[PDB]
């Protein structure tokens, strides 16, 4: 089963439902939102316009019930987010955690996993 | 619903210390972004310090870094701004405010502020002198001289006289003491008939003076 | 620093500029502050109107510049405006205080000798009042026996009155009782756009 999106930063994100646990290990959306708040400065800085959608793809993956796997954003989306947001993170130096290392996300039209792009 | 109330303001000498309180109601302090924004009298806003919610990411402005420190205590649901080694430049009204995150990213709720005065002057009561009446219209008032610190309040006839009243902003003299005027214009035909009293209240020194203004 | 001033009439179109750098995000907020009150949020994310803010307010970013536009200035709009940067600067720009244009009005000038109460205290203060004038720029000059004074007086101006859009000014000249009793004539000389010639209010000690 699925649950409506309750994380404030993932409202009006493109899809309506999610399933716990997410891809970050959290087992409810409350605890998911609290650890998502660590990246709130980067969403606000807008170094990439799709960073909020990419992050929500992992902290609140899409759920429809038919599809049996949580669905993240494409590899294509994450690389651009870490590329274009790296300069400002370099300044503060806290680097993209391996929790978010882009090479875990499936490429678009990848043999074993499905992905999403942003509206 | 959301409301922030500042406390802890008052007078301190250069090099002294003060701790402001920011009491939150309507939202939890823990996991919330609180900003401190000060305003020196007649000057612009200056952001001073901020948390983004979690213990880390506490940021300070260069004008205060090293001297000011943010805290919180979730049981009381209040944040704190510890101010040390204060200089007279830090004299300002200090605001705390909640920074709404997505989708606002803005200070949507502010407290009413608390006044912080850093000076070598000491708490002193004002002397209240009459400005005696003498354009079909007469002017009269009260000179509230050499008090410290701000603020004082002035009313006329216990609040019954409001029309034509000008209470002027206080001026800070080279002595370090404050002084202000309050004036009111009234019909000259009412001078020998109507009583005019200015009511001066200086809360920091517990001074209450009611002065009668006669020709 | 101190807020910049801008004079405008009701119905004027005003665009306030907040110069930054292009390395700053668009999470810029605009605030409105009136005397003795806390700032109020108007615009967030450079262009989004906050709730209950009238539609004549508008925000836009262009390169390094963020702008606030008031399409038709209304009497409640005369106040001071501040922009604020987002993470990680959070810095406020210089405020812009918008004041209302009015017809020229000369001040009524009054002078107040020291009270006897204060002279027994040992000092003498003379007060010159300038009431309900426009524009703000006025010169109040003290003369003691025709000697122009400086360094012994202080000035204060009220905010623009909400009903007639004028200003008022109070000037206090303060001397020792000893020095005060050394001289006869106390005068404040007021020069103002609404006065065809400088106006002198005077009295003689005694």
């Amino acid at each position: 089963k699925c649950q409506p999106i309750e994380i404030p930063m993932c409202k009006d994100i493109g899809y309506q439902m999610t399933r716990m646990p997410n891809l970050m290990g959290h087992e409810n959306q409350r605890e998911a939102a609290i650890q998502l708040h660590e990246f709130a400065p980067l969403v606000e800085y807008g170094c990439h316009g799709h960073l909020r959608f990419f992050l929500c793809s992992l902290y609140a993956p899409m759920c429809t019930e038919q599809v049996s796997t949580p669905i993240p954003a494409c590899r294509v989306m994450c690389e651009q987010a870490r590329l274009k947001c790296s300069p400002i993170m370099e300044q503060f130096n806290f680097k993209w955690p391996d929790s978010l290392d882009c090479r875990k996300l499936p490429n678009k039209n990848d043999p074993n996993y499905l992905c999403m792009e942003a509206p | 619903e959301v409301q922030l109330v500042e406390s802890g303001g008052g007078l301190v000498q250069p090099g002294g210390s003060l701790r402001l309180s920011c009491a939150a109601s309507g939202f939890p302090i823990r996991g919330s972004s609180i900003h401190w924004v000060r305003q020196a009298p007649g000057k612009g806003l200056e952001w001073v310090a901020a948390t983004y919610g979690w213990p880390g990411s506490i940021t300070y402005a260069d004008s205060v870094k090293g001297r000011f420190t943010i805290s919180a205590d979730t049981s009381k649901n209040t944040a704190y701004l510890q101010m040390n080694s204060l200089r007279a430049e830090d004299t300002a009204v200090y605001y705390c405010a909640r920074r709404h995150t997505y989708p606002l990213w803005a200070l949507d709720y502010w407290g009413q502020g608390t006044l912080v005065t850093v000076s070598s002057a000491s708490t002193k009561g004002p002397s209240v002198f009459p400005l005696a009446p003498s354009g079909g219209t007469a002017a009269l008032g009260c000179l509230v001289k050499d008090y410290f610190p701000e603020p004082v309040t002035v009313s006329w006839n216990s609040g019954a006289l409001t029309s034509g009243v000008h209470t002027f902003p206080a001026v800070l003299q080279s002595s370090g003491l404050y002084s202000l005027s309050s004036v009111v214009t009234v019909p000259s035909s009412s001078l020998g008939t109507q009583t005019y009293i200015c009511n001066v209240n200086h809360k920091p020194s517990n001074t209450k003076v009611d002065k009668k203004v006669e020709p | 620093q101190s807020p910049s001033s801008l004079s405008a009439s009701v119905g004027d179109r005003v665009t306030i500029t907040c110069r930054a750098s292009q390395s700053v995000s668009s999470a810029v907020a605009w605030y409105q502050q009136k005397p003795g009150k806390a700032p109020k949020l108007l615009i967030y994310s450079a262009s989004s109107l906050y709730s209950g803010v009238p539609s004549r307010f508008s925000g836009s970013r262009s390169g390094t510049d963020f702008t606030l536009t008031i399409s038709s200035l209304q009497p409640e709009d005369f106040a001071t405006y501040y922009c604020q940067q987002g993470w990680p600067f959070f810095t406020f720009g210089q405020g812009t205080k918008v004041e209302i244009k009015r017809t020229v009005a000369a001040p009524s000038v009054f002078i107040f000798p020291p009270s006897d109460s204060q002279l027994k205290s040992g000092t003498a203060s003379v007060v010159c009042l300038l009431n309900n004038f426009y524009p703000r720029e006025a010169k109040v000059q003290w003369k003691v026996d025709n000697a122009l004074q400086s360094g012994n007086s202080q000035e204060s101006v009220t905010e623009q009155d909400s009903k007639d859009s004028t200003y008022s000014l109070s000037s206090t000249l303060t001397l020792s009782k000893a020095d005060y009793e050394k001289h006869k004539v106390y005068a404040c000389e007021v020069t103002h756009q609404g006065l065809s010639s400088p106006v002198t209010k005077s009295f003689n000690r005694g």
